[PDB]
């Protein structure tokens, strides 16, 4: 369909590997790169943890608006993949553009970073996953609403799961961000990883390690409003829920329960994919039971107090009889 | 986990079967069938 091109190290080569992700950071900001380029980069640098990233690729792209050519890549000249034309010359203009358009700016913030030289194993995991730790924070913020910073990033330094050495500018980080929101396929195929890693079954401890935290990051922040309705609303089990105004709101939330029986994994993940189903399972669908389910949460449970805010949804009848039934049963 | 969630769905389904099914009875129970009812 819309043919991508995926470059792919074909070996465990530290310098290839350190070589190749460089080259796709810098397709990234690149001026003269097709917005196709740049999600084949994306691609790379997103599989380049696993063992062999196109065979990571090709088991897990799932998904129908995009033709995936990936292309194996034995060794660089001159910072670009060595083809086995005016192609060849293409991904050449690609570096020269992406150089002199930023005011000798690399993508690190430690400019020796984009010079260094990695011809050792651990050196090479270290930098692919804190530049892969990055680029996973980006889908972090995205989840949110904006109604909240750097304390992710310093949690992994303190702990020496990544290293600051390889950090990226923000003005890289703005060219990758806006990747993400524009191409649909990019996320689709991190929400394979996230799959994929749940599930599991690499031994690429550290790298999933990251995307696992991020992952559980993305259920517990879009499904909370969805869980906590079901566990204060309905496991309470108040007769205060045979209310006839409570009734479709019980039929909504029936609907969204066996979707997520049917979908599985995948619905945790729904607030990545495409616009009309990011809000599935928000709370705003059905929120008399949910206003209802926090004023339950709120009574009797110390760690709720953030529900006593209205986030735009909360109706002020429906969270006072929550309160009045939960003070009720004890 | 997972499994916890699982059960939180299931359980879920079960209870608002159960108040489908009994819904004039547990409004017996609740004293009232509207919101906008005095309760007593
Ligand atoms: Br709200
Ligand atoms: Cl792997
Ligand atoms: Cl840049
Ligand atoms: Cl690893
Ligand atoms: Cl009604
Ligand atoms: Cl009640």
């Amino acid at each position: 369909t819309t043919k991508i091109r995926i470059f792919v190290p074909a070996t465990n080569s530290p310098e290839l590997r350190w070589e190749l992700t460089l080259f796709a950071l810098d397709v990234i900001r690149s001026p003269s790169a097709a917005e196709s380029m740049k999600v084949g980069a994306a691609f790379t640098l997103i599989s380049m943890y696993s063992e062999r990233p196109g065979a990571l690729i090709r088991s897990l792209l799932n998904d129908p608006d995009i033709e995936a050519v990936i292309i194996d890549v034995g060794s660089m000249v001159n910072g670009i993949p060595v083809m086995e034309q005016e192609e060849m010359e293409g991904l050449m203009r690609i570096l020269k553009t992406a150089r002199d358009s930023s005011k000798g700016k690399t993508p690190f913030v430690d400019s020796r970073a984009y010079g260094l030289r990695i011809t050792d194993m651990s050196t090479l995991v270290s930098a692919v996953i804190t530049i892969e730790a990055q680029i996973w924070i980006l889908i972090a913020k995205a989840v949110t609403a904006p109604d909240t910073e750097t304390r992710r990033w310093a949690k992994y330094v303190q702990q020496k799961r990544v290293n600051p050495f390889f950090a990226l500018t923000q003005q890289w980080l703005t060219e990758m961000r806006n990747l993400l929101s524009q191409s649909l396929s990019v996320r689709k195929f991190m929400v394979e990883i996230l799959i994929e890693v749940k599930k599991g079954g690499s031994a690429k401890g550290r790298a999933v390690e990251i995307i696992s935290d991020i992952g559980n990051y993305v259920e517990e922040t879009g499904m909370a409003g969805f869980f906590a309705t079901i566990r204060f609303g309905l496991e309470t089990r108040y007769p205060a829920l045979a209310l006839n105004e409570f009734q479709s709101d019980l039929n909504t939330i029936k609907s969204l329960m066996l979707l997520y029986r049917e979908i599985g994994p995948r619905a945790p993940y729904m607030v990545l994919l495409e616009e009309s189903i990011q809000t599935k399972f928000a709370p705003g669908g059905y929120p008399l039971l949910w206003s209802f389910a926090m004023g339950v949460a709120t009574t009797i449970d110390r760690s709720m107090g953030a529900l006593n805010i209205n986030r735009g949804y909360l109706e002020p009848m429906y969270f006072r009889l929550g309160q009045k039934s939960a003070r009720h049963h004890a | 986990g997972a499994m916890d969630k699982l059960e939180l769905v299931n359980d879920g389904l079960n209870i608002i079967d159960f108040i489908q099914k009994n819904q004039k009875e547990i409004q017996k129970t609740y004293g009232r069938s509207s919101i906008q009812q005095p309760s007593i």
